[PDB]
Parts: structure tokens; sequence; C-alpha cells
């Protein structure tokens, strides 16, 4: 499952 | 009305119809596209995890998960900037803040 935190880019 | 109207050029919308055709080429719904085509083409650029990271930071102010045609604009002017060989200061002034999104106090 797909899942961000801040953007798509600044996943940990 | 207004004649002295304080408002400053939005210097993104001078290149805006190349990153329109851009936009529309990434399938746009009601006028945003998802982040994961934002996603292709930053790392289409061959821009740093960190960079891409400082790109949409600087792009979407509100940070509403999705582009809209005017912050993939923006965004998209930052990466090829970079490619042009540029560097980005990684702060917003208010000539790159959307019209409708910005604030001047
Ligand atoms: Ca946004």
């Amino acid at each position: 499952f797909n899942y961000e935190s801040t953007g798509p880019f600044t996943a940990k | 009305g207004p004649l002295g109207s304080d408002d400053v050029e939005w210097v993104v919308g001078k290149d805006k119809p190349t990153y329109d055709e851009i936009f529309y080429t990434l399938s746009p719904v009601n006028g945003k596209i998802t982040g994961a085509n934002a996603k292709k083409e930053m790392v289409k650029s061959k821009l740093p995890n960190t960079v891409l990271g400082k790109i949409w930071k600087l792009a979407d102010v509100d940070k509403d998960g999705l582009l809209d045609d005017e912050e993939f604009a923006l965004a998209n002017h930052l990466i090829k900037v970079k490619l042009e060989g540029h560097e980005l200061p990684a702060d917003l002034p208010p000539h790159l803040v959307p019209p409708s999104k910005r604030r001047h106090e």
C-alpha cells in the first residue's frame, strides 16, 4: 500500500 | 476600483504553456495531478531524493499532496532550472508564491 509523509519524496 | 494594486508578477507563468503540456500528459484530474506522476518527472530529471523533497517543499506551499497546474508549473520550473545548471536557495520569495496561496505582512 502506497503511503507518504510530507510528499511522495520525503517518505521514510 | 484599485489602480495601485501591488500584485507581483509570478515568474512561473512565463513558461507555463510548456509545463501545461507536461501536466496534461500526466493525466490531470480536475486541475491536479498525482504525486506519483510528478515523482516520475522528478526522477527522470535525475535529481537526488534530497533535492526531490526540496522541490516539493517549495512547489507545494499548502502541501495538499496533489499538484495543481500552477504548482506543477512551479515544480517543473525548478526542476529544469536545476538542469540548466542553476541551484535553488530552498526558500520561497513572494514572487514565487502562487497568487492564490500568498500573503504579505
Ligand atoms: Ca499543492
